[PDB]
RNA sequence: AGGUGAAAUUCUUGGAUUUAUUGAAGACUAACUACUGCGAAAGCAUUUGCCAAGGACGUUUUCAUUAAUCAAGAACGAAAGUUAGGGGAUCGAAGAUGAUCAGAUACCGUCGUAGUCUUAACCAUAAACUAUGCCGACUAGGGAUCGGGUGGUGUUUUUUUAAUGACCCACUCGGCACCUUACGAGAAAUCAAAGUCUUUGGGUUCUGGGGGGAGUAUGGUCGCAAGGCUGAAACUUAAAGGAAUU
């Protein structure tokens, strides 16, 4: 990881964490 | 009605008898009531005129062209459609011209075409959105609607018939030489699957 | 009382073209390349292959009997390289040294009015 | 630390210029930043030329030149030895 | 073993009646059958060559030319024109740093119906007393020059049919008509006229050419 | 006041057919129903009848056009193209 | 450009607008010029020039439609043709050809 | 023929590459081009025409405090990306591939979808940089240059003179900068502002408070989406960092 691809990482993590919520109610 | 292009009743003086002849063109985009239409070899270069193709320079756009001149129009007739003059062989007067489908034909340069594009183009962009809006499209064409897929039928009805699943079963592409009764699917398909690109063949 | 020709030489890298035409060119005569008088691919533009290219070409001058020629050196040009390749000033001093008589040189590398973006990408060829 | 007032090279008053392509590798470099040098090769070779004006027509006359203006990206302009690393003080001239 | 050179012919050409050395050289075609002839295949061609060899002195090292052959003419051909050019070497020999460059083009018909377009180009020059190292022009001058160079060239043609002016250029003349029209706006060091060519493929009207 | 925040003329279709088709259908439902200017009459009163048929309400002058606009991008360039080629044929 | 030479006549001189009114100024030799919007029909064009042929006046054909001419004469409606009766203090009558 | 350190994938006797003569399409604007110009910035370079806009200068013109900087709220905003039309020459994320390599769907080679142009919509981020808020005042020399004005028996321009226009010379206001040098500043690198500060106050807005966790979570909010804007804590650490020296 350097910043631009560490950012790409926590963009994927921030977005998979975002969509796992939708499976629930 | 039934056609997506708009027509155009144009009238001419019959040069061998005192009366008028109403010839019915397909309206190129831009022609209007009251406009004067010129029709012949020495006619000039504005949309709506109809000229032999050896006259118009390389790069014009014409429509309802003749494969053999005098057939009174066979090509580029659909809404938004047209052809392009691409070259002239003057001796052996024939003109090569590229078509909607991307193909290129060579037709006797004496062939008549109509300058411009056919009006009413862009019709396909809007979705039909309502099944009935298609019922009505085809009620003024022919009984070609709706299509029920062969895979829903019993094998007595269609080669795609039968099965305890809904599968074509065997390859759905048919060789051009199949016999009528068999030709249900992708006849003489030189490929299948998802393309990405377009025409201009060689 | 002597006649001429048109050399239209094309000195790239990886190959060298000497090709003499009629001043029209709609009829032209017997090209030889740089790879016809050697077969290596790492030795296709080498001056030693340009002398061999002018050799079997001038030898075919009097194939139905003509004498002399004009010259037009053109590098790759276009969008790419714009500078004469190696076998250029080799293949010329060959047919000068080869008795065929010449004059009036011109550089006709096609140079653009800065157009049609070039191969290599934005970071270049990274070697 | 900042190395040069002209940081990359020679632009103060613009904020943007259009880039040029390196003649060796095709790297993109903004024109002002590029290092331009004139190639005006004589059209004949090292010596190699007296052999021609024998084969010449024309009281010799000939001698035209070539003109390519060369733009080099910084990476290639140093590999090619066109430009070399100067001292910390040696670094401001024209 | 075909050797398509012995079995093929060798002809000649005049292009003009303008200058002195009207005759050229030669080439071949598969000797003229019933059609496929040198009569039918041949003379859809034209030429490209320089100028000093046209009119002698070497103040004229530049200037290629085009030459449109019209019709088959008796083991010869007289080729009118399909335009002309300059040298891709000598232009680069002019455009130097620390000076402005002007460039103007125009297109004109000839009264018959044969049409063409022609270019022109000039640079700035330092006055004898200059110490300003760059001699640049004010872009108002530049378009005021561009406007009046163009006014100078079109002044000639269209009081011209296909041939009528063709006569006029050779002695490097209009460069003085620009000069007397432009030594009040800015100095201007190089003036020339690089490129022409014909565009109309009109009614050939045979009776035209034979003047030459 | 403001009736629909986003749906405009396609409010008739309700929730049927999916948000994006209504947005495609919308764009051309506007062009199809728009009042245009007459090139001859000057008056902003030409709107379409059937597809490609555009009639100035007064001045009664009909012209052919695009299926949903009086003029397409294509025709406007082919108009500016034969007129480009026309000018070398005449001169 | 030349658009601009007109708005001086409006405060200065006097004018009328329209077919039915300028066709009078011509029947009286008192329209010293008429201006015709480009988009006006040619039938009306051809016939309006005939009056200038009889009224002993030449005409300047306008480069815009009835819309652009109205804004040019400084009004908010279509205008086919305008007639100048007295230019008063105006440069227009010299500034022609 | 191609291409390369070297090669291979590719084309070609229905004749490639090369040459000619015509033509078409789409992009781009070479060389001129610079320690030059313009714009608030992002940016802006072939011609001419139309539409409005603009700074500097000049002014013995008018108004007269109308101004400066700014929560909130707005306009524009590279490239990419989104949607839908047109357009698609080229180059070219993905992909196809041929090499290389221990492996190498990587750097190289050859193709190639999207994209690259565009219209109508979004989108609002770039090391959006001078990493230097804006307004105002003062504190050093120098020579250049762009635009403007003045001046001068000055050089070139003849129309028939002159007037302009180009150049020289002094000055001048306003720029893009630059060189010298610091008295002063500073951790230094360096700075005419980063000076006029423990001799600490001209006016004003925004931002930071050890390093991670983290621009994460949660709420809100804008977006169609990608994502933007706002933004913690538990926990964890004696460093992480700047500039210079050897
Ligand atoms: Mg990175
Ligand atoms: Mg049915
Ligand atoms: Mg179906
Ligand atoms: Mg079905
Ligand atoms: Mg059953
Ligand atoms: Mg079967
Ligand atoms: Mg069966
Ligand atoms: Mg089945
Ligand atoms: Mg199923
Ligand atoms: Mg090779
Ligand atoms: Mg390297
Ligand atoms: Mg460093
Ligand atoms: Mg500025
Ligand atoms: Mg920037
Ligand atoms: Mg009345
Ligand atoms: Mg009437
Ligand atoms: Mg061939
Ligand atoms: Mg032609
Ligand atoms: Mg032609
Ligand atoms: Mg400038
Ligand atoms: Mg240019
Ligand atoms: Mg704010
Ligand atoms: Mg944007
Ligand atoms: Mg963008
Ligand atoms: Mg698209
Ligand atoms: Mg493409
Ligand atoms: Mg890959
Ligand atoms: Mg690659
Ligand atoms: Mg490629
Ligand atoms: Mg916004
Ligand atoms: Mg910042
Ligand atoms: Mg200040
Ligand atoms: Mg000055
Ligand atoms: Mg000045
Ligand atoms: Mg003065
Ligand atoms: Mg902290
Ligand atoms: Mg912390
Ligand atoms: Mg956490
Ligand atoms: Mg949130
Ligand atoms: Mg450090
Ligand atoms: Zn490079
Ligand atoms: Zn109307």
């Amino acid at each position: 990881m350097r910043a631009k691809w560490r950012k790409k990482r926590t963009r994927r993590l921030k977005r998979k964490r975002r969509k796992v919520r939708a499976r629930s109610k | 009605s039934g056609r997506g292009a708009p027509l155009a009743k144009v009238v001419f003086r019959d040069p061998y008898k005192y009366r008028l002849r109403e010839e019915i063109f397909i309206a190129n985009e831009g022609v209007h009531t009251g406009q004067f239409i010129y029709a012949g070899k020495k006619a000039s270069l504005n949309v709506g005129n109809v000229l032999p193709l050896g006259s118009v320079p390389e790069g014009t756009i014409v429509s309802n062209v003749e494969e053999k001149p005098g057939d009174r129009g066979a090509l580029a007739r659909a809404s938004g459609n047209y052809v392009i003059i691409i070259g002239h062989n003057p001796d052996e007067n024939k003109t090569r011209v590229r078509l909607p489908s991307g193909a290129k034909k060579v037709i006797s340069s004496d062939a008549r075409g109509v300058i411009g594009v056919i009006a009413g183009g862009g019709r396909v962009d809007k979705p039909l959105l309502k099944a009935g809006r298609a019922f009505h499209k085809y009620r003024l064409k022919r009984n070609s609607w709706p299509k029920t897929r062969g895979v829903a039928m019993n094998p007595v009805d269609h080669p795609h018939g039968g099965g305890n699943h809904q599968h074509i079963g065997k390859a759905s592409t048919i060789s051009r030489g199949a016999v009528s009764g068999q030709k249900a699917g992708l006849i003489a398909a030189r490929r299948t699957g998802l393309l990405r690109g377009s025409q201009k063949t060689q | 009382s002597q006649v001429f020709g048109v050399a239209r030489i094309y000195a790239s890298f990886n190959d060298t073209f000497v090709h003499v035409t009629d001043l029209s060119g709609k009829e032209t005569i017997a090209r030889v390349t740089g790879g016809m008088k050697v077969k290596a691919d790492r030795d296709e533009s080498s001056p030693y292959a340009a002398m061999l290219a002018a050799q079997d070409v001038a030898a075919k001058c009097k194939e139905v009997g003509i004498t002399a020629v004009h010259v037009k050196i053109r590098a790759t040009g276009g969008t790419r390289t714009k500078t004469p390749g190696p076998g250029g000033q080799a293949a010329l001093r060959a047919l000068a040294r080869s008795g065929l008589r010449i004059g009036r040189i011109e550089d006709v590398t096609p140079v653009p009015s800065d157009s049609t973006r070039k191969k290599g990408g934005r970071r270049g060829r990274r070697l | 630390p900042k190395k040069r007032a002209s940081n990359g090279r020679n632009k103060k008053g613009r904020g943007h210029v259009k880039p040029v392509r390196c003649v060796n590798c095709s790297k993109s470099i903004p024109k002002d930043k590029a290092i331009k040098r004139m190639a005006i090769r004589n059209i004949v070779e090292a010596a190699a030329v007296r052999d021609l004006s024998e084969a010449s027509v024309y009281p010799e006359y000939a001698l035209p030149k070539t003109y390519n203006k060369l733009h080099y990206c910084v990476s290639c302009a140093i590999h090619a030895r066109i430009v070399r690393v100067r001292s910390r003080e040696d670094r401001k001239n024209r | 073993v075909v050797d398509p050179f012995t079995r093929k012919e060798w002809f000649d050409i005049k292009a003009p009646s303008t200058f002195e050395n009207r005759n050229v050289g030669k080439t071949l075609v598969n000797k003229s059958t019933g059609l496929k002839s040198a009569s039918d295949a041949l003379k859809g061609r034209v030429v490209e060559v320089c100028l000093a060899d046209l009119q002698g002195s070497e103040d004229h090292s530049f200037r290629k030319i085009k030459l449109r052959v019209d019709e088959v003419q008796g083991k010869n051909l007289l080729t009118n024109f399909h335009g002309m050019d300059f040298t891709t070497d000598k232009l680069r020999s002019m455009v130097r740093k620390w000076q402005t460059l002007i460039e103007a083009n125009v297109t004109v018909k000839t009264s018959d119906d044969y049409v063409l377009r022609i270019f022109a180009i000039a640079f700035t020059r330092k006055q004898a007393n200059q110490v300003k190292r760059h001699s640049y022009a004010q872009s108002s001058h530049i378009r005021a020059i561009r406007k009046v160079i163009s006014e100078i060239l079109t002044k000639e043609v269209q009081g011209s049919t296909l041939a009528q002016l063709t006569s006029k250029l050779i002695p490097e003349v209009i460069n003085k008509e620009i000069e007397n029209a432009t030594k009040d706006i800015f100095p201007l060091q190089n003036i020339h006229v690089r490129k022409v060519k014909l565009l109309k493929q009109p009614k050939f009207d045979v009776g035209a050419l034979m003047a030459l | 006041a403001k009736r629909t925040k986003k749906v405009g003329i396609t409010g008739k279709y309700g929730v049927r057919y999916g948000s994006s088709l209504r947005r495609q259908v919308k764009k051309l439902e506007i062009q199809q129903h728009a009042r245009y200017d007459c090139s001859f009459c000057g008056k902003k009163t030409v709107k379409r009848g059937a597809a490609g048929i555009w009639t100035c309400s007064c001045c009664k002058k009909t012209v052919a056009g695009g299926a949903y606009t009086v003029s397409t991008a294509a025709a406007a360039t082919v108009r500016s193209t034969i007129r480009r080629l026309r000018e070398m044929v005449e001169a | 450009s030349i658009n601009q030479k007109l708005a001086l006549v409006i405060k200065s001189g006097k004018y009328t607008l329209g077919y039915k009114s300028t066709v009078k100024s011509l029947r009286q030799g008192k329209s010293k010029l008429i201006i015709i919007a480009a988009n006006t029909p040619v039938l009306r064009k051809s016939e309006l020039e005939y009056y200038a042929m009889l009224s002993k006046t030449k005409v300047y054909y306008f480069q815009g439609g009835n819309n652009e001419l109205g804004t040019a004469v400084g009004k908010l409606f279509r205008v086919g043709v305008v007639s100048i009766l007295e230019a008063g203090d105006s440069d227009i009558l010299t500034t022609l050809a």
